[PDB]
């Protein structure tokens, strides 16, 4: 294992309890890290909002640094951290009632980029877009965890964890077996999460002089399905991400390509975007929305 | 590569005729005279088998005493045709 | 299933529970059979003395004709009743220490059978036999009870005994296999019983005028191998069964044969003898057997 992943997987988990946010004048001062989990356990939710600037404030920033550089690399450890801290305090909302996937989304981070402001060495970290929504796609189930029966031994492997790409399960439900050539997923013990793609398209005011307009994937993943209506302005704050492509075959430039026997395979991709979370830009609803 | 240890001085000594069938799967001491040899024959102990469909060899698998495991999924590549014997890297036992 | 087997199993049990004798002028009435249950239970041996007489008195003579006309059919419902008998008294004997094989010997039958005298009609029947032991084999181990690895779904089963056939289990510890490819037999949990092949020549006397000894076959099981003597006179006593010959393929007259593809197996057979209770025909111990 990685000692700087224990590192920053125990001073997260440490700062979701330690962390406390002063209330000024009225109400002292309290655990606002703990207050978002007793809302979260009193209202059954799945994700949890945390402000990027209280984590810049705490250890002169160098932590939060670390997390948006290097957002996918600690993410697992960020999730094993939170599951910790949920079963020290309110582990009650743990399981779903097998087990509830808890997601956690940054908001109010620093800058805001823009969609031509794209670059390459900001892949994998965290920053914020903001676009106007073109098209979106059907709500559709993903693999979160995937289980299969096994091919000798006719038998299912139950709750295995699906990456961002097939996998198939190294051991076997029979010890004696260590075969993995032919499995059968079951829905049944296979985990899911909500999928659906929005297509931003860059805002009228942000395109240069000539240029046409350009335009990003945002994949949304969680309860933010269905949150952005075609032909809005929305906020995205999220990771940076790559899908690979199979079109840029012909373009100039070499192309990367991995040889292994041969185990060739074209290393071509594209940029996308993966969303935490999305933000826009009776008279009881409206009349409470006002000062 | 191996060591071995010899057991010596058993309680019970039983006869060649009166093994019988409890004695199966038991350490037992008998007595006799030795009348036939068979030689000194090399026999396998780390089986090294090749995979040709792989491209080299694969590793030395334990050959157990009871009987000749076979090959018969390549669990790499899953190769039904070779699962020959290479007996320069095998390494043998002796055998009377 | 049969409604006959069963009725005299059950009879058998409730002969040998109910067995009642005056013994000689001394010991009162003493239920012989039952008192040497426990008698041999002393040195937990595995044999089971029944005297031909003490079966033929009771029923008159009904369960005894049973028993001897069709001993190849009832021999496993008595096997049961004796356990039965032994778990209603007696049950300290049962396990080895899986269970003791105990063996039912009868003896004291009325008449002896020459080998001469030897009749295709009463295969499967119980009689006496007297000849010459001329050729003994060696004591090998012979299949009784079996472990069998099942090539798919691989495991340990044990208690798959062994028929007179090789035989295999069709069930599985997975039951998602239902495959019966390789079954491997293991050495540690099998269970074998002793077996012995003695040929037996007929005797000098019994010879008929210019002819030569018929020989014969006789196989021993059980705590009864390796009891004959080279050139000793002994009685064999136990059921005829025949054994598959390949060698009378060539001799005149049609054959039994077998159709279901040919689906046709060549039938041929010779006689041989599955026997249980054999005998031959310091001063001190000579002088203890002396009267
Ligand atoms: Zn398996
Ligand atoms: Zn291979
Ligand atoms: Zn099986």
């Amino acid at each position: 294992d990685d000692v700087t992943g224990e590192k920053v997987r125990e001073a997260f988990e440490q700062f979701l309890e330690d962390f406390s946010v002063q209330s000024t004048d009225t109400g002292e001062v309290e655990k606002v890290y703990r207050a978002q989990i007793e809302f979260m356990k009193i209202y059954d939710l799945n994700t949890i909002y945390i402000d990027y600037q209280h984590l810049s404030m705490r250890e002169n920033g160098a932590l939060a640094m670390a997390i948006s550089e290097q957002y996918y690399r600690f993410l697992p450890f960020l999730q094993k951290g939170l599951r910790r801290v949920v079963r020290k305090y309110a582990p009650e909302l743990l399981n779903t009632s097998t087990e509830r996937v808890f997601q956690i989304s940054f908001f109010n981070l620093p800058t805001v980029h823009r969609i031509r402001d794209i670059r390459s060495e900001k892949i994998g970290s965290l920053l914020s877009i903001s676009g106007t929504v073109t098209r979106t796609s059907e709500v559709r189930p993903e693999l979160y965890k995937a289980s299969f029966t096994c091919d000798m031994c006719r038998a299912i492997v139950d709750n295995v964890e699906q990456s961002f790409k097939y996998t198939e399960p190294t051991f076997c439900p029979n010890p004696s077996c260590e075969n993995r050539a032919f499995w059968t997923l079951n829905v049944t013990r296979s985990r899911f999460l909500d999928w659906q793609k929005v297509r931003i398209q860059e805002n009228a005011n942000e395109i240069p002089t000539g240029s046409m307009p350009r335009t990003l994937d945002v994949i949304l993943r969680g309860d933010s399905v269905e949150r952005a209506k075609p032909g809005d302005r929305c906020k995205f704050t999220g990771v940076e991400i790559v899908v690979p492509d199979v079109t840029q075959l012909g373009l100039p430039g070499v192309k990367p390509s991995s040889t292994l026997s041969l185990g060739v395979r074209d290393l071509t991709y594209k940029i996308s975007f993966l969303a935490c979370h999305v933000i826009s830009i009776d008279q009881e609803v409206f009349l409470n929305s006002l000062s | 590569s191996e060591i071995h240890v010899r057991i010596s001085d058993f309680p019970t000594i039983y006869s060649l005729r009166e093994l019988r069938e409890s004695n199966l799967s038991s350490l037992v001491r008998v007595t006799g005279v030795v009348t036939r040899r068979t030689g000194v024959f090399p026999q396998l102990k780390y089986v090294k088998f090749n995979c040709l469909k792989c491209g080299s060899i694969l590793g030395p698998f334990f050959q157990d005493s009871n009987e000749e495991i076979r090959i018969s999924f390549c669990t790499n590549c899953k190769s039904k045709g070779p699962f020959r014997v290479n007996g320069e890297k095998t390494v043998y036992r002796n055998y009377q």
